[PDB]
């Protein structure tokens, strides 16, 4: 599950 | 009037596709409707909209007095009220230039000037959102495209006329597009709602993965004309939505 | 050292999926690479290589003395010999000077690098322009689309004309094309440029042909390039460019259905 | 069959 992943490391970013 | 930024940072997301299907169905409707292309030095807006042999003089010849705004549209053949600006061709944009024009556009009784802005968020990008009044934020469900969006907010909203004013802020929506709830149900695509969870605006549409776009591209057709095309439904409920009526959200669960 | 460029023109078509992807298989070879996000305010790079949290210091910041390259380069964790200089985030358009990227290019020649990959922006204006400046060889990256190819042909006379080799007579840049998100079953049903079509209209030498892959997407989710997903078709094409790069024929696979 | 009217817009233009 990517989908997960790529949401946190957008959060932190953001 | 209404000036009309379709805008994304990251490049390849949809905003060629979107500014010329959201210009057409404005046009449709009986908006008179102008969409220009912001990009410098490379020409697809009129490759997209189907008129790329007709285009005689553009956006930086108008803006250098080698031609008027009337020798430089394009009068769409196929649709009523819709007209096209393209884009120079050399490697020019002033802010006093693209003022001068859309006041022009004003005048002329465009009720709709679509801004088709290119990547980044450098001269032309810049110069695409600095008038507008609202930006279409076109995002894909990826990492690189949703980083990039972000940054594009934050420029709207310091680098704008507006804000730089202290005027009503730009008006901003986000056009999630080349979404594919399949995908998102599998775990493999960021959903919808992750989008709106960290770009946090008002969604105006989401246009679904469909294989119409590459078909309507190759003819220089926009994807709003196919009658069939999911992907074209979906513009024309996005087209309502900025005309100010509700549309339930289609081609969002599978 | 071999400075490679991956351009386009045309936004979205696969600069940076390649850049990293091709970066990482020819570190993967035991040749020390580095890739560079050439990008103006907009940082990419970082992202789908997977280090977007190891960023302290930029391209930009090199340029401007603020930082040295041994502090700006990121060291990949998962593939020895392969380094990452990521993107500055200023929307100034000035900051890539043609002296400053001269200037790293040339340290990091004297590092021992064997391939410097630029990773271009899209447009043809600053970040772009300067990707390509002083490359030996470029890799023209395309979709079987119109816009694209359309894009593709205007880089190829800017290539020409605006690099450094053209501007001073030398050698020219050694062109390949990438053609990349490719669907063989769309092309029989009539829907979809064939690999033949985009040939005949950019006419230079084909150096890979990567398929439209779900595994892509997966693979920017992880911050993990493509190459790295041994199951992935896009990862396996990608493999293949890279040794074709290094001088090894190898069979097109993925262009038959 | 749309690839090729792409195709000879293509070279009109290229
Ligand atoms: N809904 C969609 N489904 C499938 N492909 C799409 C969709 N929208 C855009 N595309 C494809 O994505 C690419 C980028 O579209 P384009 O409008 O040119 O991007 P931009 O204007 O942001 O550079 C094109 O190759 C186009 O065919
Ligand atoms: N071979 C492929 N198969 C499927 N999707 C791809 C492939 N290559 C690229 N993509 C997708 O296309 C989009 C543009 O890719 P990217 O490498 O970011 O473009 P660029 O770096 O050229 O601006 C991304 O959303 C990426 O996931």
């Amino acid at each position: 599950n990517t989908a997960n992943i790529a949401k946190e490391r957008l959060q932190i970013i953001v | 009037a209404r000036i009309i930024v379709v805008t994304s940072g990251k490049g390849g997301v949809g905003k060629t596709t979107s500014s010329a299907a959201i210009a057409t169905g404005l046009a449709q409707k009986g908006k008179k409707t102008v969409v220009i292309d912001f990009a410098i030095g490379l020409r697809n807006l009129d490759l997209i909209m189907g008129c790329e042999r007709r285009v005689v003089y553009d956006f930086v010849n108008v803006i250098q007095g080698d031609a008027t705004l009337n020798q430089a549209l394009i009068k769409d053949k196929r649709t009523e009220n819709l007209y096209i600006l393209p884009a120079s061709q050399t490697r020019a944009l002033t802010r006093e230039g693209v003022a001068k024009v859309l006041d022009d556009l004003k005048a002329m009784d465009f009720e709709f000037i679509v801004c088709d802005s290119p990547a980044g968020i450098e001269t032309g990008a810049l110069m695409a959102l600095y008038f507008a009044d609202e930006a279409i934020i076109t995002t894909n469900p990826e990492v690189s495209s949703v980083r990039d969006s972000d940054r594009i907010l934050g420029i709207l909203a310091s680098k704008s006329r507006r804000a730089e004013n202290g005027e009503e802020p730009i008006k901003e929506h986000l056009l999630l597009t080349r979404y594919n709830p399949g995908r998102v149900s599998r775990g493999d695509m960021l959903s919808m709602e992750d989008v709106l969870e960290i770009l946090r605006i008002k969604l105006v549409g989401v246009i679904p993965e469909d294989q119409s776009v590459l078909r309507a591209s190759n003819q220089g057709e926009p994807v709003i004309l196919d009658i069939n095309a999911d992907a074209g439904k979906a513009y024309a409920d996005t087209v309502e939505r900025l005309l100010g009526e509700e549309r339930p959200f289609r081609f969002i669960e599978e």
